[PDB]
């Protein structure tokens, strides 16, 4: 069942970053498709992550 | 190359982690070590050396018994063990060949004599067995690794 | 020597099946090099010394494995290479002639180094 | 304090300041001279002058060893005050 | 306060493998060739 | 940069080893980077008292190198007592 | 114990050393000119030039010397004696393990025999001194140029020759090849004046006169 | 103590001969191998996403150069020239003056960085914390003279890397 | 003192003859290797550089210095030979880039301080 289950945190990846458009805009910038906690923000506007 | 080249930048982080650059460290200067190590280092020097071996086995399974990595390598080239030494021949090289020879242990510089080992002695003196004569001398190298880790003394890294 | 060793180990040389004849006339062949030697040499006493201490353990103790032992020059097989190495040394310098006095002096400070 | 040059250019804390001919200009346009705005001269003379009352008084420079080589300034000379070399603040006695 | 710098845990350190564990693994010759020879036959009838 | 079950098998049968055990990944059992800071210790000549400098100087206590014979019945001599035969490996002997 | 920092001192192989010393000073006193042990328990010998062949292979066949391994071949310039090179051969032992040196010295000119025969690894460490000292050796197999670039002069580890060299190479695209040139420094070293005017250590001081 | 290496010799029975002639044949230990690395392809890969993800360092890392200041703001070098004298490629170089305050900084410190060989000799050397090289690497640049930095630049970068450099000193004069 | 060890020649008649074949080995080796090296360099003005650097070294007298300059250019022809030389390298003893000196001392005045 872990087959569903990775299945499942797939698509919720997807809801994490914003939706689709924000997921979409995270994976053609930045490569990536993991969500992790905001630790912080700088004055410069980048997320830490 | 990549599987150890993977194991080699973990040693370049301790390597940095002591004296400050990862590869070119100055650290040992005469009259002892430059500065202590950060703590914390043993362990995960300690952690390296326990799921190393599992790569070195990892390598030789590819590498030893592999029909084409011997053929293109055993008994090609072989040295003869008189005709070694008088060719300035050292190290492994002379090793492979079959001269019972290490300045580690007839010749022991620092602490090297206190540190148990065994050195890989070669048997046919062809590329093969200077080959295994390395990993042998890998496996050796993790033993004296955790010798030295299990039971370094306490005092102050300069003259 | 029962079964005979199969390898010395070192794969520059092979093993020698009959050793203690061997080191008999290598060793006689050498005393007799050291007897056209001049007396007077130094080099004729230390090595006539060491040779015929080698040949009266060797023709006395006949137990190869004992031989090495008590030659402390490890397997048999390197011993007789360097006793042909010093058959060749003694040969090649027998007209080197090195027991005259020194050729000459160095030229004035040549060894002192402090600069 | 940062001062602009005739020609324009910001002078530097040393006071270096590229001349009117001074053919060795042309590496700014298209670029900047970069200078330092703290200068160190002023930056130092704003502070407070230290008002402990002993005879010879010690100075690390602060962050004790991060400071620098601790020197012991005489606070003697009633006309001036006292300054440590390496760092520049201005010791004196509290008007004796 | 005590001195203290990268040590050792007093309990020493675990033990570090260094033999060649290399795995053994298949069935023996015959058993190989017999069952080549069986799935042969299978494929010939 | 763990896996799933079923992965997890197909790899360690197919590298015939369990490979849990230690990964080349290195996950929180790192060293903390934000060690304490540390009291380094000192060394032997720490002391204020019988620390002359005269009795512990390493360089200062090195003479000329000691002539032996210039050009201004002893028996023969090696450089080295002959050196012994090693032994072989109590643990793997031959690999 | 009471000397922690000074580094041990190990009177036992000075003494056997200095045996062994004596030994080849009468074996050989033909070529041998001074035989002295430093210190450290290293020993040197001092040899006439003529013995650079019959003293190594004394050194390299001897039952009671056993001496192959050419450790390292060199050379020592030093403008300020008559004939300014030295050649210092580096044997180790295996039977006896032990480190031997013998130093040998030459000038300019003077050409020094080439041990090659004695020992087949000073080849291309041979080939070094000749490429960098200027010292050539007699009848050497094939004494070319080893080290310095193609068409190089000189030899430079001379104390006389300058830190910089003296012609750089470099593009140019008047004749699309590189090319030499006169040295220019973009920036000159700068020769710091170390070695304080207070002596260091008694026991080595000169004699005067 | 020693271990030969290969002196493993094969005995001669009828299982023996016939285990190494199926190995021969019917390839197994290339089969091994290409089993082995099957098992890697399954594996997590090891790859870290740059620039959005870098390296693990150490307090210790030396980097850019860069001139730090007291907290009065004022330059900590009292330019003694040690590090010019210290630095084994003689990439820096300084002139020093009495100031108009009297403290006696650099009217030029510059670092050559393309002669610069990155050792940490220079803040080891320098007397007061002055000169130190911070974590950045992130300065490839374009053209030769960029590199070639001058005091000017050495303040800046001392100005920017100033937290970094404070921080990590603070975690590390313990050691040195 | 006076007395010295020759490398090769005995006499200044026997040097001479070395670098008489030398100068033979470099007439012949010139057109060949401009056609091998594809050098700019044509045959006459191949063959008189090799003529003004035999003639640069005109002042030497010492055999042994003869000896040495002669096995120099013996390594210099292996080198060319067997091509191991580079073509840069070969154009290096023809002076192209290097701008052309003045020699009266006028013109040294006006250049820089330069004897
Ligand atoms: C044969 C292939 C069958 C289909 C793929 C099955 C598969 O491998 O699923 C992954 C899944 C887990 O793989 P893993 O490498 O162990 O995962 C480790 C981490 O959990 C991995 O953790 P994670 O967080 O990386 O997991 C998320 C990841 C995991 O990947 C997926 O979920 C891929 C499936 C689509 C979503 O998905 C993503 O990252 C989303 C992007 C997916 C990229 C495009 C994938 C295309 C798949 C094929 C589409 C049709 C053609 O596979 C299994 O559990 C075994 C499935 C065996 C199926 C055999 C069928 C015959
Ligand atoms: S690291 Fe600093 S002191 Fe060392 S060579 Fe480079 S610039 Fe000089
Ligand atoms: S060592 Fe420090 S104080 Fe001295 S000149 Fe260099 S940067 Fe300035
Ligand atoms: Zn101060």
């Amino acid at each position: 069942m872990e087959l569903v289950q990775v299945l499942r945190r797939g698509l919720q990846q997807v809801s994490g970053h914003g939706g689709l458009r924000g997921y979409l805009r995270v994976l053609f910038r930045a490569n990536d498709v993991r969500v992790g906690t905001l630790v912080g923000e700088d004055k410069y506007g980048n997320k830490y992550y | 190359f990549f599987w150890m080249f993977e194991e080699r930048e973990k040693m370049f982080e301790f390597y940095e982690r002591v004296s400050g650059a990862r590869m070119h460290a100055a650290y040992i200067r005469p009259g002892g070590v430059h500065q202590d190590l950060p703590l914390g280092l043993l362990d995960d020097i300690y952690e390296f050396s326990k799921n190393f071996s599992f790569r070195i086995d990892e390598l030789e399974e590819m590498l030893t018994n592999n029909r084409i990595w011997r053929n293109r390598t055993v008994d090609i080239g072989v040295v003869t063990a008189e005709d070694a030494l008088n060719y300035g021949f050292s190290g492994v090289m002379l090793r492979g060949s079959g001269i019972q020879w290490d300045l580690r242990k007839t010749q022991p510089y620092d602490v090297y004599d206190q540190v148990e080992f065994d050195v890989p002695i070669g048997s046919r003196g062809d590329c093969y067995d200077r080959y295994l004569c390395r990993v042998e001398e890998m496996r050796q190298s993790l033993r004296i690794i955790s010798q030295c880790l299990n039971k370094m003394p306490p005092g102050e890294i300069k003259v | 020597a029962g079964l005979l060793k199969k390898t010395t180990g070192l794969v520059g040389l092979a093993v020698c099946e009959t050793p203690h004849e061997r080191l008999k006339i290598l060793y006689t062949k050498i005393l007799d090099v050291l007897g056209q030697i001049p007396k007077n040499a130094a080099y004729r006493k230390y090595t006539e010394q060491i040779t015929n201490e080698k040949l009266g353990m060797v023709k006395a103790e006949p137990d190869v494995k004992k031989l090495e032992e008590q030659l402390q020059g490890g397997q048999i097989e390197e011993v007789i290479l360097q006793a042909e190495n010093e058959l060749s040394l003694a040969r090649k310098m027998l007209r080197w002639k090195p027991w005259e006095p020194l050729v000459e002096e160095p030229p004035a400070n040549q060894w002192k180094w402090p600069i | 304090g940062v001062r602009t040059s005739p020609t324009g250019e910001k002078v530097t804390h040393t006071g270096q300041a590229y001349d009117d001919g001074d053919y060795r200009r042309v590496r700014f346009s298209d670029r900047q001279k970069e200078v330092n705005e703290n200068f160190a001269i002023d930056l130092i003379a704003e502070q407070p002058v230290s008002e402990v009352g002993s005879r010879v008084i010690s100075c690390d420079g602060g962050g004790g060893a991060l400071g620098h080589p601790r020197v012991y300034i005489n606070l003697d000379k009633e006309t001036k005050t006292g300054t440590c070399g390496y760092c520049g603040l201005q010791f004196r006695q509290p008007h004796h | 306060s005590k001195v203290k710098q990268d040590m050792p845990p007093p309990g020493g350190y675990g033990p570090i493998d260094y033999k060649r564990n290399l795995p053994r693994r298949g069935l023996s010759g015959y058993s190989m060739f017999a069952v080549g020879i069986g799935t042969l036959l299978f494929g010939y009838w | 940069a763990s896996a799933t079950r079923v992965i997890q098998l197909l790899r360690n049968w197919a590298s015939g080893r369990d490979l849990q055990a230690k990964l080349q990944l290195r996950y929180q059992e790192i060293s903390k980077r934000t060690q304490p800071p540390p009291k380094l210790p000192v060394g032997p000549s720490h002391k204020l008292s019988n620390n002359y400098y005269c009795t512990r100087d390493g360089r200062r206590e090195a003479m000329p190198p000691s002539i032996v014979m210039s050009s201004q019945e002893k028996k023969a001599v090696t450089p080295a007592p002959p050196i012994k035969r090693w032994e072989l490996s109590k643990d793997q002997p031959y690999l | 114990d009471t000397r922690p920092t000074i580094r041990p001192r190990n009177d036992v192989v000075h003494k056997q050393l200095s045996a062994f010393g004596q030994y080849v000073a009468e074996i050989l006193p033909k070529y041998v000119q001074q035989v002295q042990v430093s210190c450290f328990n290293e020993l040197e010998i001092f040899i006439h030039p003529d013995g650079v062949i019959p003293v190594l292979t004394f050194l390299r066949d001897h039952t009671n010397a056993q001496f192959k391994s050419l450790a390292d071949l060199t050379a020592v310039d030093v403008p300020t004696r008559q004939n300014r090179f030295e050649i210092v051969y580096n044997l180790l032992s295996l039977r006896f393990n032990s480190q031997i040196r013998v130093k040998t010295y030459t000038d300019e000119l003077t050409p020094i025999e080439s041990s090659v025969t004695v020992y087949k690894a000073a080849n291309w460490y041979e080939r070094e001194i000749w490429d960098m000292f200027g010292v050539f050796f007699a009848n050497h197999p094939d004494l070319r140029r080893i080290l310095t670039g193609y068409g190089f002069e000189g030899h430079p580890f001379r104390k006389d020759f300058p830190l910089s060299g003296y012609v750089e190479l470099r593009y140019d695209d008047e004749v699309k090849r590189v090319v030499a040139e006169p040295v220019e420094l973009a920036q000159e070293f700068r020769k710091f004046d170390l070695n304080s005017p207070w002596e260091a250590f008694p026991a080595y001081r000169q004699p005067p006169e | 103590t020693y271990k030969f290496v290969n002196m493993r010799e094969p005995s001669m029975d009828m299982k023996s001969v016939t285990d190494r002639a199926a190995q021969t044949l019917l390839w197994t230990e290339l089969v091994r191998g290409l089993g082995m690395t099957l098992s890697y392809l399954f594996r997590e890969p090891a790859t870290i996403n740059y620039p959005f993800e870098k390296g693990p360092l150490s307090p210790r890392f030396r980097g850019e150069h860069a001139l730090r200041r007291y907290p009065s703001g004022e330059e900590r070098c009292i330019a003694c020239k040690l590090c010019e004298a210290v630095c084994p490629a003689q990439a820096i170089t300084i002139e020093a003056e009495p100031r108009a305050d009297g403290s006696r900084r650099t009217t030029r410190y510059d670092i050559d960085m393309t002669k610069c060989i990155y050792c940490g000799f220079c803040q080891e050397a320098c007397p007061v914390d002055a000169i130190v090289e911070g974590p950045n690497f992130e300065f490839s640049t374009e053209t030769h003279e960029e590199l070639l930095y001058n005091k000017e630049k050495l303040l800046n970068n001392g100005d920017k890397w100033e937290a970094e450099i404070a921080a990590n000193i603070q975690a590390d004069y313990l050691y040195r | 003192g006076t007395s010295v060890k020759p490398i090769f020649s005995r006499d200044m008649n026997e040097a001479k003859r070395r670098v008489r074949e030398l100068y033979r080995a470099w007439y012949r080796e010139v057109p060949n290797t401009v056609h091998l090296f594809q050098l700019d360099i044509s045959v006459k003005q191949g063959r008189d550089k090799v003529r003004e650097m035999f003639m640069k070294n005109a002042h030497v007298t010492d055999p042994r210095v003869v000896d040495l300059l002669v096995i120099k250019g013996k390594m210099e022809l292996e080198e060319t030979i067997n091509v191991w030389k580079q073509r840069t390298h070969i154009m290096r003893f023809f002076h192209e880039t290097e701008a052309p000196r003045p020699t009266d001392f006028l013109s040294k005045f006006y250049v820089g301080h330069d004897p």
